[PDB]
């Protein structure tokens, strides 16, 4: 997209992908970006495990 | 109540954030919100109704949490979700009405209905969010013990009272003194009257007092007072104190003069007002003194000294009337005003359901009734019953 | 409509929280939105007005985005930010003031402009934000079909009618007995006089019955009902029925007897409060049934019978009066209130560009014509401008 | 100012969001503001009061930070956040009525506290938040020279003034022609008066006109406008121009002839109204001509012939009128209204503590001699003083 190097620091709060979901413009790339960053497993207990 | 205030508001927020269309970083922090509500009403059993007409209703919650997977919300997210919050909302009502309609005379001020008194447990703590509407901030302020108030438009405090009082009289009601006035919402207005005009009075004056004590103390209060009373200066035929006969009235006005107006806390004046009309300030008071007097002109053309004859057949009586109106105020306690509608919200659900006359308000909400007898545990009835009123007013339209 | 709403949300906040020296945690989420919205904007052309003096303006977009760099705003941010919100904000106002001088009959709710169509399209969904306001939400309701409700401080209902009836009449209309009643706003004042003073009426009562009809269901109505009718109260000549002549008003005020106040919702007595005078609540009605009696006082002092013989030459006619006035309600339509200013915006902007008469509203936005004929489509397009008129006042101070 | 408004929004909403239970993700910004206050104010001294006798009250800041880590706020970290608000709540307060008491005749708007004057550096220009209320969103409109807007419920425009004007009048006062108004808030009723009926007056009307300027332009106001004027309608005895004497009013009315109603800005009529009563819209105006007519009745019945005589003896004065009260209306600087407190609040405080009558604004904060001799100095001085109170009110009750 031709955007400037991300300059991101150690230790820093926000991942990668998550600062690049709100600095890409892109609507494909964004949604699979927001995908990575909110995709979590889900806790359920199924037959008491 | 902090809890049912707080799903109030995490629903009004979905209702009004998750829109088709929208990116999801407007709806993060209020995802997390309504999940953590979810998580903690999850399987709850709570009952509603049973009181008068208000159906019994059950009330599980096994829903799933809403997705975060989307960068901007569609069509289908927002039909999930309104699934969800459908039932939440409905819910709420049904807490909110069966708060509205129960009343206690001990504690009132505690929770009424089931469904509130198990919201109060430590386990919903958790779903608390923001609490900034004004209802909801007086309720914390007055459980921490702390400054209320409640800004009114025409504050509702002056129980209705149209009357008259006679300090001269006789069988033939047709030389008569005294003063009639009309105590009504938000504006008093009195006049004094004098059938002889002060023909046979003292210095040709007659001085004329009115006494209104408000049942609660008011300040910063923007108030309206104007030289005559229009209510009283047509001609009309009254019963007598007594009702037996009917007496004839046929005002002629006159300029009130030393019009003194005293707003007075505790008996002390803190504001007096001497002569002086139009928009004036009461900071601080409990009761309005107004003193008028009558004055005989004592220089009169032939047209205005044929009205007043010094002999008994007084045929225009004059009168001299002040008019007050209080068009903002703020309150410590609850009070019904022109702009809020949560007075008609409780009387109206109460209505509806035909709740039985319970016994800490009087007969169909009778605000008159109320503001007469305005006792401590139906101010703390009326509050409660008016922040639920007001929680359930921004979810029901 | 809400893409247009959203526009003017984002602005509205972006004015407010982009401001120099605030931590950029306090508008990053509402930078995320701005940027959307620039990008959903810019490569689309508009154009605004063309009807009656209303300019025809082109609007280009092509917004750099707001920076997100910076730990705490300083001017350049502010200057860069408020330069294009300057603009946003144009032609946002240029878009509202086209879709509020412009009515359809037939799909009135849809939007009418060319700016607005264009809005309509799914590309710009993406601009959604959240839909807090009452108007807009009410919009999304009507448009889901749900229940929708306007809180209105004296809701302007009544369309003004300042007339009489006479029951009984002679060409010298010098024994008269019927109504007289003005209803204008929220304010209903009716009087029954009767000139004879019900000397030979059966039982010595006369009836006196108003129905005062709305065009639109009220609900949870804090009403004040007041004894007596003020502007009823003092001589009159007024023009006979069809203008030949005139008579004479002469009026003595009594007590008005068994007053009956009926809210009907569809011709079912939804309340009912019989001599209770101050403060009520309606909670659903569409109809109004003030009934009240003139009783000719059983007794009587020497100035009353003087006053009310049993021979035709009737010199005081005893009337009795009704005061009615709404102080708050809700509408599932939409309505002109004292506290709101969306008439008054929309007037004065087709009053300003000099808008031909339309189709569907009547000349001049004369509120008591449009809620005389408070048709179905001028309640769409009513409520359609009003929403626009609400999203413009926003922004435009 | 605009750093005075954020640390109250800061401390609102801390008191709002900052509840035992909680999310944490909905109170991190509200945090990082939080801390980012804390960081600028701390190693500042300040000084308020001194003037009357508000005591003199010196603050010093020391506190930390708020970084405890949780998922759901807890006890311990509501007391911390208390402790540490209820302080600048105190700060707050105190600055905010230290600048409501003070005045200047050259520099209104500037601060005049000298902690206001402090907190205008720029050291503490990182606390901003966001200015969302609508008298600091007006102040920063005007500071950035942009048109502002304040829109008031009934607005206090008209200063108190009941008068009459005789056109003809005679010693004995037994046949007048004139006027007789009142100008109060935002209402005008005005009444002219004939005592021959105009039974010489060319064609039988008389023409009275009554033009009542307006110290600032009003913009999109809603205005109900009735034929008759219920204050003039009743007997009256009125001293004379010169007050030696009284004479006799009687008026027996009759509807108004020819109205017209205009609405101009700078002697161009904007808006005009021609025999039309309910409710109008001014979109633009600061006078109101007021033009009505008495027409004798062609036709009479014999009751009103026997009224009107052509001799002398007038025993009835015919007599018609017109009120007209703006409802809401929005004007470019600051009023007093009937639905806010701010001028309430100003004047409590002044007279609470006994602030010695300064440069700028009448005794006792007079609204009638302030909107009287409204000049720019005390406009400037009353809009500054106003947002104070505002920013108050959002963390006093
Ligand atoms: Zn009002």
């Amino acid at each position: 997209f031709g955007m400037q190097r991300m300059h991101y620091r150690n230790g820093d709060p926000q991942t990668p992908f998550q600062i690049a979901e709100q600095q890409i413009q892109n609507f494909q790339v964004a949604n699979w970006l927001h995908f990575v960053n909110n995709n979590y497993f889900r806790q359920v207990v199924i037959d008491g495990v | 109540m902090d809890v049912l205030y707080s799903l109030s508001k995490t629903l009004k927020d979905a209702r009004d954030k998750i829109v088709e269309g929208t990116l999801y970083s407007n709806v993060s922090d209020l995802i997390q919100q309504f999940n953590q509500m979810i998580i903690t009403m999850n399987g709850n059993e709570f009952q509603t109704g049973g009181i008068g007409n208000l159906p019994i209703r059950n009330w599980n919650f096994n829903f799933g949490l809403l997705g975060t997977t989307l960068l901007n919300l569609d069509a289908n997210y927002v039909e999930t979700a309104r699934n969800t919050i459908d039932y939440f909302v409905d819910f709420v009502d049904n807490v909110c009405m069966d708060e509205m309609v129960r009343e206690s005379q001990r504690n009132g001020i505690a929770p009424q209905s089931d469904s509130l008194r198990k919201l109060s447990a430590i386990k919903f703590k958790r779903i608390n969010f923001d609490n900034s509407s004004e209802y909801i901030e007086n309720w914390n302020l007055q459980n921490r013990r702390q400054r209320t108030g409640f800004t009114f438009h025409k504050p509702n405090i002056f129980p209705y009272s149209a009357s008259f009082t006679l300090n001269r009289s006789q069988p033939a009601h047709d030389n008569l003194m005294g003063t009639m006035w009309l105590n009504a919402g938000s504006e008093i207005q009195v006049a004094g009257f004098d059938y002889s005009c002060a023909i046979n009075a003292p210095a040709n004056i007659q001085q004329f007092e009115h006494i209104v004590p408000l049942r609660r103390v008011l300040t910063t209060a923007t108030i309206t007072l104007l030289p005559d009373a229009e209510r009283f200066s047509f001609p009309r035929v009254i019963n007598s104190a007594d009702g037996a006969t009917t007496w004839f009235f046929n005002p002629v006005i006159l300029r009130p003069n030393n019009v003194e107006v005293e707003f007075l806390l505790n008996g002390q004046i803190i504001n007096t007002y001497q002569a002086r009309f139009g928009t004036i300030v009461a900071r601080n008071f409990d009761t309005i003194r107004l003193s008028f007097q009558l004055m005989r002109p004592p220089n009169m053309t032939p047209a205005v000294a044929v009205l007043f004859p010094n002999a008994q057949p007084f045929e225009h009586h004059a009168t001299v009337g002040l008019t007050l109106r209080i068009e903002s105020a703020v309150c410590e306690s609850v009070l019904a005003d022109a702009s809020e509608t949560l007075l008609a919200n409780v009387t109206s659900v109460r209505q509806e359901y035909a709740i039985p006359v319970g016994p800490v308000f009087p007969p169909g909400m009778n605000w008159t009734d109320l503001i007469t007898n305005y006792s401590p545990s139906r101010e703390d009835n009326l509050q409660r019953v008016f922040t639920v009123a007001s929680i359930r007013s921004m979810l029901i339209k």
